[PDB]
């Protein structure tokens, strides 16, 4: 009903009380969704089918329905919630009258409570009442368990006292024993005490929310047999709790002023995000099918980033991986494609390994420097935040069976050189700290972002004297990404259009495929569950090779090796897994091939880069659609037309323009002979590209 | 935990009051309407009722009555305060007490055995000496000295009684309780 005097003690009075037992179950048994849905017998159901001992209510049809047990609720929630849980209790034993014997008791949690507070301004008059806040997890404890039901023993006779239930409050001390009369020392009853789910967590507010220049503030708060586990260090949360003062933190040992230790309890946590497992197959098997699911697969990772296709397709390998296998035992061979971007800077590279660690499952991001939450050498400490003896096993080793992100790759330490060497050959880390002698496992494919010596990769030299890391590392890596950059007008003006265009999208007041959306890429990717097989080609493959050796001897080159054919196996391997296949097909051979032709040719100094992309063309050229090959031959020779003018005149003409017969003899080098099909190209208009028919001339406009 | 009813206690006292407020003497009026007017009187407390009109009225009630006198007895005291509460204007607080004569057998006093212990008996004898009259507790309300909760209407059992337990679950106090006077009900007690 109404009050006579404060709402703590009217709620508390015997009539009022049974009077709003009354009415909560009234609202409990009649209420419907606006739509004849009866929302709490549904509720119950569920719930009842899966256990789950806690019932959501929401407080706005709580309001709408009875406003005065939602007045209510706010001030005296610990009284209100104790009535809406025996409420709840009987309405669901009446519904379901075999659920006694699973909880015995029904939890009620509000929804939507309209009086949030944020965390900066919670007073004393808000001490003892329902406030809904939010914030980030910081920390969280473990569950523990805390007393619910506490049976003591008298260890003077061994009665065993009854059960005492445990406030939240204070710890139940017992008074005399029953039988013996003793107020002597007591045990609890280990065996008979029935025992509840506990966790602290602090909640600290939001980074973006405290603004002015200014800390952020955080809170305790207690979650309790059904909350726990439901937080996470990191997590943005909703929260509502009783804002609480009253148990034991009172400051009364004179260290200073007679403060109060504040809590909340936990009555309702709802996390803000997105909720792993796939139940349709279907989609992505209808994807498989498309038959040019690679190129779709291709396009549709780092959409943020535009062009670098090369590492697309590399990154994408990676991200499928290959097979591992171990002959007998004795033979282990990695299915990781290990990925090295090596680019002078400004590159992506960074935006390249944070867009992985948003698609991938299991990964996690560690650099070079000391700017990291994981660092790549595993060590034992006490932790600054738990205090707690932990072996903090290394960022190889916490991402096993997914993705090791290391970013500033060149500039480690002596100690994390080791540790990377280790890991990424013997897929293993070795501790031998404080009585820990422990070997475990790190079988993480390493993705890794360097810069070139002197912040600018040089053609001139290998990619080895280039990058400052030391050949066995090199070594351990399968695909290496020269992230070469230069003056292209053309590639200048759509970068510069893209990342103006986000600028411009994202103010706060607001190539032949296309790209599959991340979250069903995300689940195709989780088809990583077929392992896969090959039989098919080995005398190409050996020819191949052999071939390959003759013209690396031929030339002072980094020599192929062993190596490079088994890296290709794992790239075919995963682009065959990448189309579903179960098998390897000759065209994933082709494009595995391919990519490790290209990785090897790059690495080479431009000598032999050169001497071999000619040697080697017809392998370099698989699955190019012989437009893009005219059009690098054509740009080539436009920039060339480019530094001749802006040498000899100092600056260049626009409109530059070269003549049919360099792009016709490179055709025939080619074997093309075909060019008014790149001249109806899209290719070709987006570069900015025309030619005249009468002038013989073919012209770029800028 | 709904508080076990004595049924054949309750049935008794319900067919105790009918034949209070029903029962008639010669003329035709209820003379125990006429008799409890006398028991608004302060110093006023016992209504005397014969057993033979108790016969003549119900005779299940008076069998009953004299069968288990000890356990009813209360009842049949409870069912006179409602027989007087609403025709008169007593003090809230008054404990009225129901007095039985003419039963039609008397027993000797070797005749008082362990089986008529609880039950309704005439006997006769010769007083030999008379005792003074005290008052004595019927009932006290006491104090835990533990933790101070008031353990109310504990009976005793014409023994000094404290409550067998505290009624805080958790203060197992058995000892230590204290009495308070004023808070508890008397009697007037003669022992001859
Ligand atoms: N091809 C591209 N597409 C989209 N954005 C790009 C591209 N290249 C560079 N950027 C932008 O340039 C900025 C610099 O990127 P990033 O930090 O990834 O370079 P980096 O290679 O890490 O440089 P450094 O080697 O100095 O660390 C990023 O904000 C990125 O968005
Ligand atoms: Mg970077
Ligand atoms: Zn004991
Ligand atoms: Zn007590």
């Amino acid at each position: 009903d109404l009050k006579g005097h404060s709402v703590r003690e009217w709620v508390s009075m015997a009539g009022p009380r049974l009077e709003i037992h009354h009415r909560f179950k009234n609202f409990l048994r009649t209420h419907v969704d606006s739509h004849g849905h009866n929302v709490f017998k549904e509720r119950i159901s569920d719930m009842c089918k899966e256990n789950r001992e806690s019932l959501v209510v929401n407080y706005e049809d709580l309001a709408a329905r009875e406003h005065v047990l939602a007045y209510f609720l706010p001030e005296a929630p610990a009284e209100l919630l104790q009535i809406f849980d025996e409420a709840a209790l009987e309405v669901v034993l009446a519904m379901y009258p075999k659920y006694d014997r699973i909880t015995n008791h029904i939890h009620v949690r509000i929804s939507h409570l309209p009086l949030v507070e944020e965390l900066r301004s919670l007073r004393q008059l808000h001490l003892n009442q329902l406030i809904r806040t939010s914030g980030v997890v910081t920390s969280c404890t473990g569950v523990l368990p805390q007393l619910s039901m506490v049976k003591y023993n008298c260890n003077k006779c061994n009665f065993v006292l009854g059960p005492f239930c445990q406030s939240q409050n204070q710890e139940v001390k017992p008074g005399s024993c029953p039988e013996c009369q003793s107020a002597g020392p007591f045990e609890v009853n280990m065996e008979e005490t029935i025992y509840q789910n506990y966790q602290r967590i602090r909640i600290q507010e939001s980074p973006g929310k405290v603004a002015a220049g200014r800390l952020p503030r955080s809170k305790d708060a207690i979650l309790l047999a059904d909350l726990v586990d439901s937080c996470k260090p990191g997590d943005e949360i909703e929260l509502t709790g009783i804002y609480h003062n009253n148990y034991d933190g009172s400051l009364n040992t004179a260290n200073g002023f007679p403060v109060f230790a504040t809590v909340i309890l936990a009555n309702h946590v709802a996390k803000k995000d997105n909720k792993l497992t796939d139940e349709d197959v279907k989609m992505i098997t209808s994807l498989s099918k498309d038959q040019q699911i690679g190129e779709k697969i291709f396009a549709s990772i780092a959409p943020s980033i535009y062009g670098h296709e090369d590492i697309k397709r590399g990154l994408a390998l990676a991200l499928f991986g290959g097979e591992p296998k171990n002959p007998g035992g004795k033979h282990k061979v990695r299915g990781d494609i290990n990925v090295l971007l090596c680019g002078d800077p400004g590159t992506a590279k960074s935006q390249f390994l944070k867009y992985i660690e948003k698609v991938s499952s299991r990964a996690i991001f560690t650099t070079g420097q000391g700017a990291s939450a994981v660092g790549l050498t595993a060590y034992v400490q006490r932790h600054p935040v738990s205090r707690e003896w932990t072996l903090e096993a290394g960022a190889l080793v916490l991402a096993d069976r997914g993705v090791c992100l290391i970013d500033e790759f060149d500039k480690m330490n002596d100690q994390d050189r080791t540790s990377i060497h280790e890991a990424m050959e013997q897929q293993s880390i070795s501790i031998s700290k404080a009585g820990i002698v422990t070997s475990l496992q790190a079988r993480c494919t390493v993705i890794a972002a360097a810069n070139p010596i002197g912040g600018r990769y040089d053609p001139s030299l290998t990619f080895s004297e280039n990058v400052d890391l030391t050949e066995p590392i090199i070594s351990r890596f399968d695909i290496l990404c020269v992230v070469r950059d230069t003056v292209d007008p053309v590639q200048d003006e759509m970068l510069a259009r893209f990342v103006v265009g986000s600028h411009v999208r994202h103010h706060p007041s607001n190539e032949p495929l296309p790209q599959e959306v991340l979250k069903k890429y995300i689940i195709y990717a989780k088809e990583r569950v077929h392992p896969k097989l090959n039989q098919m080609d080995q005398d190409k493959v050996a020819k191949m090779y052999s071939d390959l050796r003759k013209e690396s001897m031929a030339t002072g080159s980094i020599p192929i090796t062993v190596r490079h054919i088994e890296s290709m196996i794992r790239m075919a391997e995963a682009h065959a897994r990448i189309h579903l296949r179960d098998y390897v097909i000759e065209d994933d051979v082709n494009m595995a091939i391919r990519v490790m032709l290209e990785s090897f040719i790059d690495t080479q100094k431009f000598s032999v880069m050169r001497s071999m992309r000619k040697t080697f063309a017809r392998y370099l050229s698989f699955r190019r659609d012989n437009n893009e090959l005219l059009l690098f031959i054509l740009k080539q020779l436009v920039a060339e037309q480019v530094t001749y003018q802006r040498n000899r005149f100092g600056a260049q003409q626009d409109t530059i323009e070269v003549p049919e017969k360099d792009l016709v003899d490179k055709a025939r080098q080619i074997n093309i002979h075909n060019l008014s099909a790149f001249y109806d190209s899209e290719l070709f208009r987006m570069n900015k590209f025309s030619h005249d028919l009468k002038r013989k001339m073919i012209l770029q406009q800028f | 935990h709904l508080e076990v009813r004595d049924e054949v206690a309750e049935k008794c006292q319900k067919l105790f009051l009918d034949f209070l407020e029903e029962f008639q003497s010669s003329d035709g009026e209820i003379k125990y309407l006429q008799l409890a007017e006398e028991l608004i009187r302060p110093e006023r407390n016992t209504l005397v009722v014969s057993f033979v009109d108790l016969e003549q009225f119900n005779q299940q009630l008076s069998t009953t009555i004299q069968e288990e006198f000890y356990r009813v007895y209360p009842y049949l005291c409870r069912a006179l305060k409602t027989f007087v509460k609403d025709r008169k204007e007593i003090p809230l607080a008054k404990d009225f007490y129901v007095a039985f004569q003419d039963l039609p057998t008397r027993h000797k006093i070797r005749e008082l055995t362990s089986s008529r212990i609880g039950l309704l008996t005439r006997i006769s004898g010769q007083v030999v000496r008379t005792h003074p009259v005290h008052p004595e507790l019927v009932s006290g309300t006491f104090l835990c000295l533990d933790c101070q909760t008031v353990i109310r209407d504990v009976e005793q059992q014409f023994k000094y009684t404290q409550p067998n337990i505290c009624r805080n679950p958790v203060c197992a106090n058995r000892r230590r309780f204290l009495l308070d006077t004023n808070k508890s009900r008397f009697v007037d007690f003669q022992k001859v």
